[PDB]
């Protein structure tokens, strides 16, 4: 029932010319894992536009929270979470964007098996996303065969290509995957670490010594599972960095 | 105009009963925890994560899919240089060397086209590109969707 | 607020008869050329210029003078990294390693204190520091004048 | 006659609580070289404050034009050069700032010998500045013995320390040189080139290949007198750079 997922109007939402749907798809029956999605469609005049699955990283962060609410989503939230404003550059001006909270336990997505939240990993995250997709298409059969893309940021540099491969290999005929796009994403741990430190040093954010220490401490590690040498090194970097937003070097930090 | 406290607002908003209702979420009210932008626990209890996505890129490029990689050049968390060296490791040949792309009359960032993949930087944007350089972000997405190189003047 | 056409204004202004008069300049009106922010000719006909200022720094440090070097970290003409490697070549010992300095509650840039010289970066400032980060620029100058390290929180 | 150099009020100048002087000092009698200066004093409550000589670079650029008018100087010019506004963060809030147009032929400074403008160099620029200083102090004998600093930017990374050494070595007893300060300045050609290219690459402004070409082409050159290999390399960098302000990477270029 895609119709049941249709949203009428969100609280404080301005009026728009496009539709949106949101709800759940069960990805693991045994476990009781179900992912929540939010679909923001393009307006009529742009239809039939592609379908783009958008994924945030973390791991453990919500596509709805980020992607949809402070990034490419149709709206932005008011202060105090009072209401919404329209994002004049929403990507749904040109595509049907599907935001997925994942894996289960993130955002509005949930698991009936408690331990699921202590055992999350890339493989399962991907297989469940795959499940989610096949099922979503059954629920939205008018999307079958639509040109389809998968996109995301940061930790999603793992999610995207991983899910992409699964889709590609699965050979599901109703899913017309045409490609993927990754923003500031993890691609290769080693190279990434190397580039990261170099960038920092070239942005005057760590000392010469800490630059070197980081290179020596983290080079053989994963970005997501650093060694203790790596963390010790990063702890110093962090102190050197001070109170800035590492996610945006020249913009202010939130005061509240 | 830019407001760094956005997560604060979202958290408020999504935690509203009315919103969940409208979204059809937490329907039976059985998610006993307040909504958060991320899950700490999961964040801190992550398991498997291959070190390199490269082989997949290799595969998919062979498979002929469209592959674009972008980077807001003022992010320090997963910075441009990181991407540059990573893509660099694929050793792909270049079709169009590093060039400035424009949005209007302003340089929106830079781009390099390789055989099989497009790399694009978004000038002055942090980690969350569509947040810091929303206009440029949209141009980027439109071209990607079209499979067209980022535009010169 | 920031206006990149400043040179345009200056050129206009300084070319005014009234201004020159007030400045006591081009008094006899014998400088037959219009005033410019720079001289091309000289710029293009420069002669001697040692490759390194280091030896002088060495000397003056020995002489015990106060030496501060700063850098607006968003300048690409004579960028921070350039300074970092250059100072680096003096091999001086460090007294206070790279640390964030504050203006108020915001990080104004970073600083490192060596034996004999202070290095300071000015966050988000281009080549002309007092133009792009005027407040921070002033703090920087006050401390220098005082011979005091840039301040922590 | 320092009194004769006193400025009453500049056109469109707002009212201020500090004095300013400007005029000429002959630095080379034979040649007919005379440098123009602009002195913006600190207010009474900050006196007797230090004396700071401020120098812009180029070489061939004016301390009055830059330093004084779009940087640390007391005022900023209005559009169309209509008038002035006060610079709320003027350095003369805390020091007596002396801006020097130099060498002769720059700004309002002049030479009676035409060829002077084709023969300028560091040595002469410094010796003349030295001359200028000794003479200026005679004209402003209440400045003798004041704590004195020399500061500047970019090409002035040459000027400052060069002039500083001359002063130091000269052993002029009325000049109490306490130190110098350099902003984004040339310090050592080789290191500078190296850092410059690295920074560029880390700011996504040139290709990998051009980065390498620059390093190979310019490393043994002077910043101010690059080899033809160096220029050829930089020509490409420039094309890669596009229409940005290299002097401030994230700010706009002037449209008029
Ligand atoms: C996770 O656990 C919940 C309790 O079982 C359950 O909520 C319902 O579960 C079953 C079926 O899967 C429902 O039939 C029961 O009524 C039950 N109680 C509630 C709170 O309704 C979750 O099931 C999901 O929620 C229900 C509202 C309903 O839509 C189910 O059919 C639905 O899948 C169960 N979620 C799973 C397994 O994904
Ligand atoms: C450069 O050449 C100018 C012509 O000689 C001269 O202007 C005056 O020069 C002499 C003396 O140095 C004056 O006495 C003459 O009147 C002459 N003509 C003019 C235009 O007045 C510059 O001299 C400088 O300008 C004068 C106004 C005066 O103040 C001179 O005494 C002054 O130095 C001469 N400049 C030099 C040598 O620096
Ligand atoms: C699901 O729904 C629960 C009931 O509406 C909700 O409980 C609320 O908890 C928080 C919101 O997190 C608080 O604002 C209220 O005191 C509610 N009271 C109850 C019944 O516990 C719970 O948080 C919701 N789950 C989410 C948002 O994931
Ligand atoms: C010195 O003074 C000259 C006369 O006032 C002045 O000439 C003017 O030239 C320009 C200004 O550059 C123009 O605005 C006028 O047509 C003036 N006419 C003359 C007499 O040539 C000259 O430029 C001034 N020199 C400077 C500014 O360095
Ligand atoms: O994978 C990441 O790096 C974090 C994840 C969520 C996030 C975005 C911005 C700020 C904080 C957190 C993302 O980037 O989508
Ligand atoms: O020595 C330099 O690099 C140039 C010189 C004048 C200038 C400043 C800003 C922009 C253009 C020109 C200076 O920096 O003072
Ligand atoms: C990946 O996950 C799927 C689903 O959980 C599993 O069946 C498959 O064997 C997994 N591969 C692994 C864990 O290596
Ligand atoms: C430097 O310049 C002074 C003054 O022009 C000159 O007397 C001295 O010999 C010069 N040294 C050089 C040119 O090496």
């Amino acid at each position: 029932g895609h119709a049941a997922d249709r949203i009428a109007r969100l609280p404080g939402q301005p009026a728009v010319d496009f539709d949106m749907y949101s709800g759940y798809i069960t990805v693991d029956e045994g476990a009781g894992r179900s992912l929540f999605y939010l679909l923001q469609e393009a307006p009529e005049d742009a239809q039939p536009a592609p379908l783009v699955l958008w994924l945030n990283g973390g791991p453990g962060c919500s596509s709805v929270a980020y992607g949809a609410s402070e990034e490419l989503g149709a709206f932005r939230v008011k202060p105090r979470g009072a209401g919404l404003v329209l994002n004049e550059y929403r990507w749904n001006k040109v595509a049907n964007v599907l935001f997925l909270d994942s894996p289960a336990g993130v955002g509005f997505s949930y698991t009936n098996t408690s331990s699921d939240i202590y055992t999350s990993g890339d493989n399962r995250t991907a297989h469940d996303s795959y499940a989610f997709l096949a099922k979503w298409f059954e629920r939205f059969p008018h999307y079958k065969y639509r040109d389809f893309y998968i996109a995301g940021e940061s930790y999603a540099g793992h999610y995207v290509p991983e899910l992409s491969q699964l889709v590609h290999r699965s050979k599901n005929p109703v899913i017309n995957l045409k490609g993927f796009m990754v923003g500031n994403g993890l691609i290769d741990d080693y190279h990434d670490y190397v580039g990261t430190f170099e960038f920092w040093w070239n942005h005057g954010i760590v000392s010469d010594d800490t630059y070197r220490r980081l290179k020596e401490a983290c080079l053989h590690d994963s970005f997501i599972h650093p060694s203790p040498a790596c963390d010790a090194a990063t702890d110093v970097a962090t102190a050197e960095q001070g109170n800035i937003d590492m996610y945006s070097l020249y913009t202010p930090v939130c005061n509240i | 105009s830019y407001d760094p406290c956005t997560e604060r607002y979202s958290t408020a908003y999504y935690n509203r009963r009315d919103v969940q209702m409208a979204l059809h979420a937490n329907v039976t009210g059985a998610m006993n925890y307040t909504w958060a932008t991320c899950s700490d626990t999961i964040n801190t209890h992550w398991h498997d994560a291959p070190r390199s996505m490269l082989p997949i890129y290799r595969e998919l490029i062979a498979a002929g899919l469209r592959i674009w990689v972008f980077s807001g050049d003022t992010d320090a968390v997963v910075p441009l240089t990181a991407t540059r060296y990573s893509i660099g490791a694929l050793g792909l040949p270049t079709t169009t060397s590093w060039y400035p792309w424009y949005d209007d009359q302003e340089v929106g960032g830079w781009s390099q086209v390789y055989k099989g993949l497009t790399l694009v930087s978004v000038r002055g944007a942090g980690h969350e590109v569509p947040l810091h350089r929303p206009r440029q972000a949209l141009v980027l997405f439109q071209y990607f969707l079209q499979g067209k190189p980022m535009p010169g003047q």
